């Protein structure tokens, strides 16, 4: 039902033909999804919306590191020559498959939902979208988990075609695509989702891309956050939101949000955050950290 | 099928349609006089004196899959009429269709059981002829009643 | 009277508590009525599209969307807890089919297994807050006294 999903097929001077499923692992899926510019490979699987005819010659592959750029560049394959007799067809579903996106949004991780149909993005009726659906886009956007889901154009109304696909999410899949899904409105009910990863913190004023003084984005301002409650634990996620490991040491206006990482969380999103009334702060005692910058560093208890 | 519960005589009480295994009661939304003698000619009861509802003639347990009767009481068969459909109940036992028709009949003593022998048809009360009225009936009358066994004929008071 | 805690408080678009809205420090101080904050919210079960207030479908908000119920065994004890959520009288009909309209957004609530006491439409055992196959066409709607 895609371009980047379904029985893959091999076609050389004009043949019909697939893949037979010899050592079909992840790595092979990966570079077909690779050479087809569909991101990454999910499952060797795919929801059956047409019907690919069958086809007596078949392609065979040894063994391909994974790198490779493409499935010609795969050391030894073999096309035809033998048969597929006790294997199937190799079977794929690469990532945009249903590729989602959130646009008219303020914050970052909020807006309306926009799924790619592998080339073509597209909104989605507030009626074919729950709340597993949306706890999966929150997820696979590494936003965390789902805050609410508006409805009714919340984020405006997006031109384009409108999806009618109602995806039948269970709420654990970590992508769209694995989602079962039963194709079958109007744009002022396009719907929008809120997901937890509202905070938009960064490092600015730093020799180096992991390091700087510590800002934050509240009310459309960029704000200078101060150390009045930044701890070490604080610094330890900030560091790891941002891929740079773990913290080493914490030597606009200032935004006074008091965040009290355990330390264990990935983004500042997940951190428990308090800004209602906090005290006022000097404006020469500024929150800032110095991360490792080593991404293998991990903490410890 | 269709049947009559709780009206104290064949051609009285809830209306009962039966189909899948099971009786159920009309939801009374809409139940006209016009609705009713459809349900009373079924039975051969003659015409339909009151189409009553909202559980004048009880609580019916079971299913209700009978609503909105449009019945124009021309015609002979209770489910021909314009129903909403086989299930849907969207009502309650508490409003219950309920139909008396004028072949229902009741008996009373009017003068607590001892008076004159009062029968009600066509929707009026009368009294009984009292020529031929062996030791038999008024026996039959007294059981009926359930206040005796017996009786004994008495002038008139 | 209740003495002042917080003061201009500015929410920003994403966080669902106060406690995450930043604003001017705690401080205990008299305030008069006039600053005050008093405020008045539409609760989440509503009806629309009726001729008077307390008639329509039932409509219900959970996760930022106004849902609608399933009319899946909608019986007076669903409309009994929904009138009685509502603050008027007792229901007087509930009706199925989508009888006052199609509504919009998604479907939260089918198969509510009112016992007729709950005192909001949430203590009722039901499959809550999505996995329904019901469409716009069955929608529930209650009939409550005026
Ligand atoms: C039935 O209808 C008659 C008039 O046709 C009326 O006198 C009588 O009171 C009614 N009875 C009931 C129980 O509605
Ligand atoms: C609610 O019920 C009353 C009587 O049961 C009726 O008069 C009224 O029209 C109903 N409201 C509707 C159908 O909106
Ligand atoms: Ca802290
Ligand atoms: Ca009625
Ligand atoms: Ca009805
Ligand atoms: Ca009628
Ligand atoms: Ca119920």
């Amino acid at each position: 039902g895609s371009r980047c999903a379904g029985t893959v097929e091999v076609e050389i001077q004009r043949l019909l033909g697939k893949v037979c499923d010899r050592g079909w692992g992840l790595k092979e899926a990966d570079v077909v999804c690779r050479q087809l510019g569909c991101g990454s490979a999910l499952k060797t699987s795919y929801q059956v919306y047409s019907k690919i005819q069958a086809t007596n010659t078949w392609l065979f592959l040894s063994s391909c590191n994974g790198n490779e750029t493409s499935l010609w560049d795969c050391k030894n394959w073999q096309w035809g020559g033998l048969t597929c007799d006790h294997y199937e067809e190799a079977k794929i579903t690469c990532s945009a498959h249903r590729e989602p996106r959130l646009v008219g949004g303020d914050i970052p991780c909020s807006g309306r939902v926009e799924v790619k149909h592998g080339d073509t993005w597209g909104s989605i009726c507030d009626s074919d979208f729950s709340l597993e659906a949306a706890s999966v886009l929150c997820r696979e956007l590494q936003c965390g988990t789902v805050v609410s889901i508006l409805g009714g154009a919340h984020f405006g109304e997006g031109n384009g075609q409108i999806w009618a696909e109602e995806f039948q999410c269970e709420g654990h899949e970590s992508h769209l695509s694995l989602c079962p899904v039963a194709p079958r409105c109007s744009h002022s009910r396009d719907v929008g989702v809120v997901c937890s990863r509202y905070t938009e913190i960064r490092l600015v004023n730093g020799k180096t891309p992991c390091e700087g003084r510590v800002e934050l984005k509240t009310l459309g301002a960029w704000g200078s956050l101060c150390n009045s409650h930044w701890d070490i634990e604080d610094a330890h996620v900030l560091c790891q939101q941002l891929k740079c490991g773990v913290a080493l040491s914490t030597p606009g206006q200032i935004w006074r949000h008091m965040f009290h990482c355990t330390g264990t969380e990935q983004h500042m999103g997940d951190c428990p955050v308090t800004a209602l009334g906090a005290s006022l702060c000097p404006s020469e005692q500024v929150a800032s950290v110095i991360c490792s910058g080593n991404q293998s560093q991990t903490l410890s208890s | 099928q269709l049947r009559l519960v709780n009206g104290g005589g064949r051609c009285a009480g809830r209306v009962e349609i039966y189909h899948e295994g099971s009786w159920g009661t009309i939801c009374d939304d809409s139940w006209d006089l016009s609705d009713a003698h459809v349900v009373c000619r079924q039975l051969g009861c003659g015409e339909a004196i009151n189409a009553t509802g909202s559980a004048h003639f009880g609580e019916g347990t079971g299913p209700i899959w009978l609503d909105e009767m449009k019945c124009n009481g021309k015609e002979s068969r209770i489910w021909q009429c314009h129903s909403h459909g086989w299930g849907q109940q969207n009502c309650r036992h508490k409003e219950d269709a309920g139909v008396i028709c004028s072949e229902f009949m009741s008996l009373r003593l009017t003068s607590a059981c001892a008076g004159r022998l009062e029968v009600f048809y066509n929707g009026a009360w009368g009294t009984v002829g009292k020529s031929s009225m062996s030791e038999t009936t008024v026996g039959v009358v007294c059981r009926q009643l359930g206040c005796a066994d017996k009786g004994k004929i008495n002038p008139a008071s | 009277s209740i003495p002042m805690w917080v003061d201009n408080v500015q929410c920003p678009k994403g966080p669902d508590t106060l406690w995450q809205c930043p604003s001017s420090p705690w401080e205990k101080r008299l305030a008069s009525p006039s600053e005050e904050t008093w405020i008045t919210c539409d609760n989440k079960i509503r009806l629309q599209e009726g001729p008077t207030s307390c008639s329509g479908r039932v409509e219900i908000w959970h996760g930022g969307s106004w849902g609608t119920v399933c009319d899946d065994s909608w019986d007076l004890d669903d409309a009994q807890v929904v009138c009685q959520q509502l603050g008027c009288g007792p229901a007087l009909k509930a009706f199925k089919e989508a009888e006052f309209g199609q509504g919009t957004g998604p479907i939260w609530l089918n198969e509510v297994k009112c016992k007729g006491n709950e005192s909001s439409l949430w203590d009722c055992p039901a499959r809550r807050w999505g996995h329904s196959e019901c469409g716009h066409k069955e929608d529930a709607a209650v009939n409550c006294t005026d």
